[PDB]
């Protein structure tokens, strides 16, 4: 048995929104130190971590490793059923297929339960190598989500130019081309607001606007995204979940 | 402006390429 | 002439949102205690019944008792040019097939008006008893509104069941399953959001969604819905309109 | 969330079952 | 070279709105005087034309006259790519197979340029008879959106007639007949507010509503729009876009 | 909530050529 109190249940609303464009079917790792997704997307293009670290719960208790079997549509689905302010409980049962969700609402009123099925389904994982970014860029997600939206209608892939007193996105394509010129500034007052560039050397990369599109989905969780960037290495954009976890998203650059 | 959605390019290598399995 | 001169337009407008998808033609029966709608819907399934009492408009004349069909869609595309603060007038000539509608602003500097082609039309009417039904449930229109909507992502049939604790609203399809519980909210005076169970005895009816679903469309015109029911009778589905009548919707259970 | 419009169930009786003209 | 840069970069993203949907491709003529378009619609029914004046531009610089052949969706895009909120500077060289704009943001941190390709065009111009009209009509932009609106429900065309008092709208077709009656306002406030007529001759004429819809895409440009008819003379629809120029379409009556 | 009903075009309508001349 595996349960989970949630405040701000909001938050899995968000992810699986987030998600189901990428990825259908997706098996999720249930340990005690929290709950844990890695999937490849239904192309086998990108690759997409999700961590919710268990401290993030005001309830948390898990015996037995458990790996639920869900199609994220569905729970998707049932997701939304919930109001913004309810608080979701996730509960399940060992060796079991199925899944319980409780919605209790912020009055105090009103408690909805929903009874998900579980599925069959067996994913492979990749080991995602810890290594070291020689561009990484903070920025807000809002913004990034914008531009990626724009260039969009430019041409099929940006590339991100990343030099130290900025960030360049450009594309080309039948109507033109375009360069979005964003300024490292540091000196903002409330530091969503910035553009930020630790960088160690600089790089310019060649990434697909299809992909960039399915993961600016996230873009709610966090009102900040970061970009690691290295030559011939997946990017990583990730978006942190106010200090409970992150969603992070990998995709490889040209060549 | 709305998302356009692009194709996948001819070039998009898989994750699967710079990842280990499993 | 029949003339009648309501300050609130607005609810013309909500009530033939609320018809409009359900019914295609009705008579509208025009007498001077005021106007009445009976009439089933397209497939023979719900029955609908509008009350507005003469007592409730601004002004009403009727030389004499009238029967309208009116083109339901026709009537509600009309009424749609129709603004919000609007005073709304229904002008009707005896010889006439025609029904005049007559929108002035509190711009007071614009005036619209209509006339649209009446119709000859058979008027079935059956007679609905009065009655006492088992459980009654006091609830908000919105929180109906939600909840037949979220469950119809779970199955075709709701369960709606009493007792003097609370209502239980059920579903279950190959998806899973949801239970919603709204447990009482009588004590507080609670004028829009409280829940009232006036359970003579408990009740346990199966209804389709479907249905259900095209009755809150009616939810623009009160803050709260009445459900009445007993075995093996039909509901009654019921929005005040502001002391002007009601609009109830009759829709019979499983077996 | 928004209306997943369902099919008329099977089991469904008209209204003029219960009531008469 | 030609340079202009425009405070308001909104201006140009209306005007695109405007346009888009009613004309594909258009010549942008341009002179020391200012910015100047004219061109007929896809199926050759009314006439639009453009006048932005290098008066009303915070930076203007022609040197030689040259015509730019824009698909003006295309333009629709690109200028999609910049807020409300920026500035807009449009550069282009002399024989350009290129139109380059620019947009810079309230803390010029991000600043964004695009190249749109542009092409050719075999489109010669329409003179434009200078007349005095039977009536000129001057009301709220959005009153007459509205009015163009509610009546395509009522059918294919509109009536508009003229009288000292007040102008009136009406149609009719399957659904019914319908009018809308005008006053003419005593105010003084407020302008926005106003209604005022210059009446010559009454006049009673017809057009299609099709294509008032289609003008009224310019009501974001003008809080108040202005209508110039005379009998069997095509109607002039002008949305004035301040301190610079105007935006006129021009319209075939009945018979 | 009224949208357009984006309408066909009258058999009668004329076209602006036909009341303006090429400069």
């Amino acid at each position: 048995m595996f349960e989970a109190r949630l405040v701000q249940g909001s938050i899995l609303k968000k992810v699986l929104e987030a998600l189901k464009d990428l990825i259908n079917e997706a098996c999720w790792d249930i340990s005690s130190s929290g709950v844990n997704l890695q999937s490849m997307d239904s192309s086998h293009v990108s690759l997409v971590q999700l961590t919710l670290r268990s401290e993030g719960f005001d309830t948390y208790r898990c015996d037995r490793n458990l790996a639920m079997g869900v199609n994220l549509t569905s729970m998707s689905k049932i997701l939304k059923c919930a109001g913004n302010e309810d608080i979701i409980t996730l509960r399940a049962e060992d060796n079991a297929d199925t899944l319980a969700l409780v919605f209790e609402a912020p009055n105090q009123e009103k408690v909805s339960d929903y009874e998900m099925k579980l599925m069959d389904l067996d994913v492979e994982q990749l080991g995602i190598p810890e290594q070291e970014y020689s561009c990484v860029v903070k920025m807000p997600s809002g913004e990034f989500a914008r531009i990626c939206r724009d260039l969009s209608h430019i041409g099929d892939a940006v590339v991100i130019s990343c030099a130290k007193d900025g960030v360049k996105f450009s594309a080309s394509g039948e109507l033109g081309n375009g360069n979005i010129k964003l300024s490292q500034t540091s000196n903002v007052d409330k530091e969503e607001e910035a553009v930020t560039i630790e960088m160690n050397e600089p790089v310019q990369l060649t990434f697909a606007l299809r992909y960039l599109n399915f993961f600016t989905k996230a873009t709610p969780l966090s009102s900040t995204v970061t970009l690691s960037m290295s030559a011939d290495v997946p990017l990583v954009v990730e978006y942190k979940i106010a200090d409970m976890g992150h969603l992070k998203y990998y995709l490889a650059p040209k060549i | 402006n709305p998302v356009c959605v692009r194709p996948t390019p001819k070039w998009q290598k898989g994750i699967g390429e710079f990842f280990r399995l499993s």
